[PDB]
């Protein structure tokens, strides 16, 4: 019954939407807020609102928008602007009134309604009195409560409450009782009606019901004596887990203010003023805790702060931080720590063992804060770092059992050692300038060592920033004797468990040309060997065949340390893995390539020398004999005309003649054309012609690949299916598909020639970025995640890419509507060239006018209207669409923070079941995309046309930038993590070629990438010298994805009509 | 073909540069164009050739012989060229491009090179010459505008409204205004100091002129100086008067229908030597010219298949 409520508003919606598209009128947009907020959607109709605000400045006081918004210390400020100027008007005295109950102001809420009382018309009167009483309950001026309750209505639901909370206070119990259950069916009826207030009230209304719950909890209070411990639990609990906002808290502490005084409750009153600290209303968490310290409002403003109550002047400390004054903070910071060990030292008697752990770790908490408030006032330098380092290792004595103590102990030890490392290769910009600096940068390194151990094993499961900056001190200074014995004894003092989730970053350093650095690299690999080899084999196979030879030697090592307990898994991950080589591209395939390239370097280049380098191997690799049947038909219908194109090749070596050459290449053409008119006859593979020895395989110990993990049963490769649909595109990707030991099958695309090592760090990157999401509160109450898949490579060339079920391309969905509504998929690029022939040549001026040619005469609908027919009701169609903007949005910052460059509509898709947006091919990564030489990119990320129709009507003022905003939070928040992550890809030695590619040492290059990264991370990404706040930088960058002057430059594949 | 008194010539992106007579409205010639669009056209001092700026060259067909294609091309610059300006003295030629080069080329010499670059920050969208011949005014993408002495080399520069490109910028034939138009749709005005015998050229600024809302893409002053036309996305020629800045003619192309899709950009104005009438470039494929007290649409130039973004109109003795 309540199931079938919410469709029929679903579907209302979806035309009252389709009604704004046809003309955006008032009547509408009023009509939209309402629905939305019945719809308990409460951040798309804030939206509206926004919409509503930007284009209707209508019901406009500038007054009542800024309360609509319910911001309530503009509206305030702004009633009195409009106040002062006109006379007393009964309609802005109510509205400026409102702010102040919103507020909790009760101080002026009281004294501003008794200021006027011969201006309170019977109507204005009526109002004045439900707010004056709350003032009075605010107060404690129980008089003036009742006076001002005798004149609210006993049918008003807040009437009938009012008489509840003053009984309550003269200890009348069936009177409240009654009161209570009455304020109910008050408030029951009320909600029926729905016009007075259809969400502020109903989400207010479980802010009533829950106060006449507690007020049926204080009645207990008051009248059950064993009942103390139990409430005040209820109480607590549903405080550390109930999140209700600053205004509904004070109203909810009013009720338990009747029964408990702050004093008593200490813990409470300062985890609220917390709160009122943390959402940013100082003011209000300042007079909170001047109750509590039974003194000051910064007053006696010179003198000492009372170390009375310790927990609650430490709140105060970081309250006035948080406010302007904190050179005084710091001041008052550094005092207060001198007392505390004074009044432990000295006044322990040693029946106070419990005072003393809990004074000292407070102590640990200002520790913390006294070098953490020093970097901010002076930053890194000479005279800071030992001090801060002071303050660190002090933190670490009093809690030394504290992740955030030792974790902040270990990155000042390594920003130290950058400090004067960034200070010498400035020195050398303009033989004991080495020396000292040995000793220097010594003098710091082991201490960073040491504390990222400690702190590592502090946190457990999330650690991966400690673990990755272990391994920067390593490889980069891990060969001095002193930085080797501290990794030695860490290695050994950690769990094994820890490096799996850096096995990518290790295996990247198998050749490491140190030797101190390459034995334990060695001596690691071998023990996460021993316990869980799976994490292990795939990657260390993919390193076994590597042209660069010390590697390879050195993963066999390992490989061979691995087979004396794990031989039969080893044996199998070398067979499997050999095979998916194999079939990721067939000999005719390679044979292909290398006939483009040989014909690119003799014919369109004059060398043979090269030439000769490339189809060397691929003879040589014949020269071993076919192996499948697939292999043999090849060599069968070709083989015999390339031993011979190989005998003319080497006729030439000894002659010298264009003769012997030329006869060579007229063998190498007949083989070629042949190849390439069978191309697009391979739509499908069959395991019994290309790999017998895969279709063999039955109930092997090896893992499908990518899925294991230690916390889950292994799920083991039970069979492989003998077909392969082959994809066809121009790279030509199979679609494997095993059998699990699990029953389920799992999917895969086998991939030739596609270097799938980055999309591997990336995919890494992700995994972090989802923990941030789903660890703070706002990202998880909202699902925002990245959808991510498994990436396993094989090789240089290939290897593998979990399939995500239900996908399909933003393309495919398009190409099908197009196809189903008889419009000319490529219509806007055909209109366009109709228009200018010449497009790509044209000023962005002339491009512009040529776009928007395009755009409007073209429906920007297709992407909504479809995700409309596709779904099975309304309210399936309404949250896939909330799913929808979400996913876009989460991806829009990250993307943007990684800056992956090409999000053309093959790129990025949707899922169909739940409508949340999938990115495939991290290649361009960086600002790679955009500075490149032909059709440079100047997005930030798809925010494409169809893309922003596909949201609400309001998308983009609605969950878009609201989601958009949480995630650069979590993301600015946790910037370290971010960088720790990238930092080892940009300067990862394998993978440095991405960004040499701009031609059409990198030491410079790589620093370069990572400011651009941080610039971002800290909003210094549009202008140098201004630092832009999270909501500013949002709006810049939706103006920057949106800027018709961008979008006409994208590369027209790209598809930015679309 | 240029035996004619008046010379109106017609350019866009059907690879055709046309003439007309402007009296009838008949075409008296086309001339191939191929490989670009054409950005801007204007004939030389001495009507003895027309110069069609384009994609990485400047082309330059002939007026008085009548038929061949072009006398002299210039090569080598790479992206779009923006706009041409000549010397009265018929020797120098002036353009803007999309390579940040304000470039000066000599007309009577062979280098396929020119004599000298002004390299500034943002691609160039205009240049037009101080009729004292000793001045650039130079217009970029950034906003700015450079005022380049052409005798000292020093440059100077100046920005109306920062961060929004400048679209085009011209200065009346008594050379007491300077107007620029950007992106935004605003027209500045600049009052000249005449301390140009001893070069001091100050600007101070008189009005700015909401003009449009859509990007303006011309302004040109009538010869009489009495008048400022403006031309703009917003399907409109405006033409202002320089005693109040008031608007005094619009010229527009609307569907007079909100349902039709804007069926072309104003892209540029010629204004009659008597000042009598102004001649329109448009993306409809028309070239039009207008009656200036009126606004009465006096004849329609019609023979391009594809948009056209240029013109060139002369009155000369």
């Amino acid at each position: 019954e309540r199931a079938a409520k919410c469709r029929a508003y679903a579907k209302a919606l979806h035309y009252k939407e389709l009604e704004f598209q046809k003309g955006p009128t008032p009547a509408i947009l009023e009509s939209l807020i309402s629905i939305n907020n019945k719809l308990q959607q409460p951040e798309a109709a804030a939206g509206v609102l926004e919409y509503a605000m930007k284009h209707f400045g209508e019901l406009e006081i500038q007054a009542t928008w800024y309360e609509k918004l319910h911001e309530w210390e503009d509206a305030l400020v702004a009633y009195d602007k409009k106040m002062d100027t006109n006379k007393d008007d009964p309609e802005l005295m109510l509205g400026r009134m409102r702010c102040l109950e919103a507020l909790g102001e009760w101080g002026q809420l009281h004294q501003q309604c008794c200021e006027k009382w011969t201006l309170v018309n019977d109507e204005t009167q009526a109002k004045m009195a439900r707010m004056a009483a709350a003032a009075a309950w605010g107060l404690g001026q129980w008089d003036s409560m009742e006076e001002y309750t005798c004149m609210i209505p006993r049918d008003t639901h807040d009437g009938a409450f009012y008489r509840a909370v003053l009984a309550l206070h003269q200890d009348l119990f069936s009177l409240a009782q009654q009161c209570i259950d009455k304020a109910r069916d008050l408030l029951d009826a009320e909600l029926t009606a729905m016009a007075g207030e259809s969400y502020s009230r109903a989400y207010g209304a479980m802010v009533s019901c829950h106060m006449l719950s507690e007020l049926e909890e204080v009645i207990q209070y008051k009248l059950v004596p064993e009942r103390r411990e139990i409430i005040r639990q209820i109480w607590w609990e549903r405080l550390q887990g109930c999140q209700r906002i600053v205004e509904d808290w004070q109203k909810i502490l009013m009720v338990r203010s009747l029964v408990v005084s702050p004093h008593e409750d200490m813990r409470t009153w300062l985890k609220y003023a917390s709160l009122c600290g943390k959402s940013g209303r100082l003011a209000l968490a300042h007079k909170t805790l001047v109750l509590l310290l039974g003194v000051d409002p910064s007053r006696q403003l010179d003198h000492p702060l009372p170390t009375v109550h310790p927990q609650v002047t430490y709140a105060y400390m970081k309250n006035m931080w948080k406010s302007a004054r904190k050179i005084d903070a710091f001041q008052h910071m550094q005092h207060f720590v001198q007392t505390m060990q004074q009044q432990a030292q000295h006044a322990i008697a040693t029946e106070d063992q419990q005072h003393k752990q809990e004074l000292h770790k407070l102590m640990a908490r200002c520790f913390l804060k006294l070098g953490e408030w020093q970097l901010n006032l002076q930053g890194i330098n000479e005279s800071t770092i030992p001090k801060v380092l002071q303050y660190y290792s002090a933190a670490t004595e009093h809690d030394r059992s504290w992740y955030k103590a030792w974790h902040a102990w270990a990155v000042m030890n390594f920003e130290a050692v950058l400090h004067y490392k960034h200070q010498n290769q400035a020195r050398d910009e303009k033989k004991k300038v080495t020396e000292d600096l040995s000793k220097t940068l010594l003098m710091y390194t082991v201490p960073a060592v040491q504390g990222f151990f400690r702190s590592i094993s502090l946190s457990r499961g999330n650690n991966l920033q400690d673990t990755l900056r272990v391994l920067t001190l390593w490889f980069d200074y891990g060969h001095w004797p002193d930085v080797n014995e501290a990794l030695v004894e860490g290695v050994k003092a950690i769990q094994i468990d820890t490096w799996l989730q850096v096995i990518p970053q290790l295996i990247a350093r198998i050749d490491t040309p140190r030797p101190l650095v390459g034995r334990l690299i060695h001596q690691l690999l071998t023990d996460i060997g021993r316990y869980h080899p799976q994490a292990l084999i795939y990657p260390l196979t993919v390193a076994s065949k590597s042209t660069t030879t010390a590697r390879h030697n050195a993963a066999n090592k390992i490989l061979k340390n691995m087979c004396e307990h794990s031989n039969t898994l080893v044996q199998q991950a070398m067979m499997v893995s050999e095979e998916l080589i194999r079939v990721a591209i067939l000999w005719h395939e390679m044979w292909h390539e290398g006939l483009e390239e040989a014909s690119r370097l003799y014919f369109g280049e004059r060398n043979v020398k090269g030439m000769f380098e490339v189809l060397e191997p691929l003879h040589a690799m014949m020269e071993r004999g076919p192996q499948t049947l697939k292999e043999t038909s090849f060599n069968q219908a070709y083989g015999r005309d390339l031993m011979e194109a190989q005998e003319w090749c080497r006729k030439y070596m000894k002659s010298g003649n264009v003769k012997d050459l030329t006869q060579a290449w007229d063998l190498y053409y007949h083989v070629f054309r042949r190849i390439s008119k069978q191309l697009p006859q391979l739509t499908s593979l069959e395991l019994q012609y290309v790999s017998p020895k895969l279709l063999m395989c039955r109930d092997l110990e090896l893992a499908v690949p990518g899925t294991y993990d230690p916390n889950q049963p292994i799920i083991r490769i039970q069979s492989i299916a003998p077909s392969l649909q082959v994809i066809t595109s121009k790279q030509r990707p199979r679609k494997l598909t095993l059998m699990g030991s699990n029953g389920h099958e799992f999917v895969f695309l086998l991939k030739g020639h596609e270097d799938l090592r980055q999309d591997e760090r990336v995919m890494q990157l992700f995994g972090l970025v989802n923990t941030l999401l789903a660890n703070d509160p706002t990202s998880l109450r909202k699902n925002l995640s990245i959808q991510r898949y498994a990436v396993i490579p094989l090789s240089t060339n290939s290897g593998l890419i979990g399939w995500v079920p239900h996908c399909d391309t933003l393309h495919a969905l398009i190409r099908d509507y197009r196809e189903k509504k008889k419009i000319l998929l490529n219509i806007e690029h055909r209109i366009m060239l109709r228009m200018a022939p010449d497009y790509d040549h044209l000023t962005l001026m002339q491009k512009v006018e040529v776009f928007e040619h395009a755009v409007n005469n073209t429906a920007g609908d297709d992407l909504a209207k479809l995700l409309w027919l596709k779904s099975p009701s309304s309210e399936v169609w309404f949250d896939r669409r909330t799913n929808y903007t979400r996913s876009l949005a989460v991806m829009s910052m990250v993307g943007y923070i990684l800056g992956l460059g090409d999000r053309h509509p093959s790129n990025l898709m949707l899922d169909r079941l739940s409508g949340k947006i999938l990115h495939i091919d991290f290649g361009d990564c960086f600002e790679v995309a955009m500075t490149r030489e032909k059709f440079p990119e100047k997005i930030p990320f798809r925010l494409t046309r169809m893309l922003t129709n596909a949201m609400e009507v309001t998308g983009l003022d609605g969950n878009y930038r609201i989601t958009c905003h949480t995630v650069m939070e979590v993301l600015r928040e946790h910037k370290d993590s971010v960088m720790a992550v990238l930092e080892a890809f940009v300067y990862d030695p394998l993978l440095n070629w991405r960004l040499m590619d701009t031609n059409t040492a990198l030491n410079k290059k790589a620093i370069q990438i990572i400011n651009r990264v941080r610039d971002k991370l800290t909003g210094r990404d549009f202008s140098h010298d201004d630092t832009l706040d999270v909501p500013t930088q949002v709006e810049l960058l939706i103006k920057q994805a949106t800027s018709h002057e961008n979008l006409c430059q994208c590369y027209i594949g790209w598809c930015p009509f679309w | 073909v240029g035996s004619d008194p008046v010379i109106l010539a017609t350019a866009g992106y059907d690879h055709t540069v046309r003439f007309w007579q402007a009296h009838s409205g008949i075409c008296t010639r086309t001339v191939q164009h191929q490989d670009s669009q054409v950005n801007a056209l204007e004939v030389t001092p001495d009507r003895s050739m027309i110069a069609a700026a384009g994609y990485q060259h400047i082309r330059m067909y002939d007026l008085n012989s009548n038929n061949p294609n072009p006398i002299i091309s210039y090569d080598g610059v790479n992206k779009n060229i923006a706009s041409v300006g000549f010397h009265e003295d018929g020797r120098w030629m002036y353009t803007g491009g999309e390579d940040c080069t304000a470039r000066i080329w000599d007309l009577r010499s062979r280098n396929l090179q020119c004599q000298r670059i002004f390299q500034v920050n943002a691609p160039i969208n205009c240049v037009c010459l101080h009729p004292n011949q000793a001045e650039l005014i130079v217009g970029d993408q950034s906003g700015a505008i450079h005022i380049w002495d052409l005798k000292t080399d020093h440059n100077e520069q100046l920005i109306p409204e920062p961060e929004v490109s400048i679209t085009s910028a011209h200065i009346d034939p008594d050379a007491s205004y300077m107007a620029a138009v950007n992106s935004t749709g605003n027209c500045y005005v600049w009052n000249l100091t005449g301390g140009i015998g001893d070069e001091v050229t100050q600007l101070i600024p008189k009005t700015k002129i909401p003009a449009h809302t859509r990007y303006a893409l011309q302004c040109r002053f009538s010869p009489d100086s009495t008048l400022l036309a403006t031309c703009s996305a917003d399907q409109t020629c405006k033409i202002w008067r320089t005693s109040n800045f008031s608007l005094m003619t619009e010229l527009s192309i609307k569907s007079g229908n909100p349902g039709e899709s804007s069926r072309g950009w104003m892209w540029g104005c010629a204004f009659s030597g008597d000042s009598q009438y102004i001649v329109t470039a448009s993306s409809d494929n028309l070239a039009r010219l207008w009656c200036v007290e009126t606004g009465e649409i006096k004849r329609e130039y019609g023979g391009h298949q594809k948009a056209v973004v240029c013109l060139a109109f002369n009155d000369s003795v």
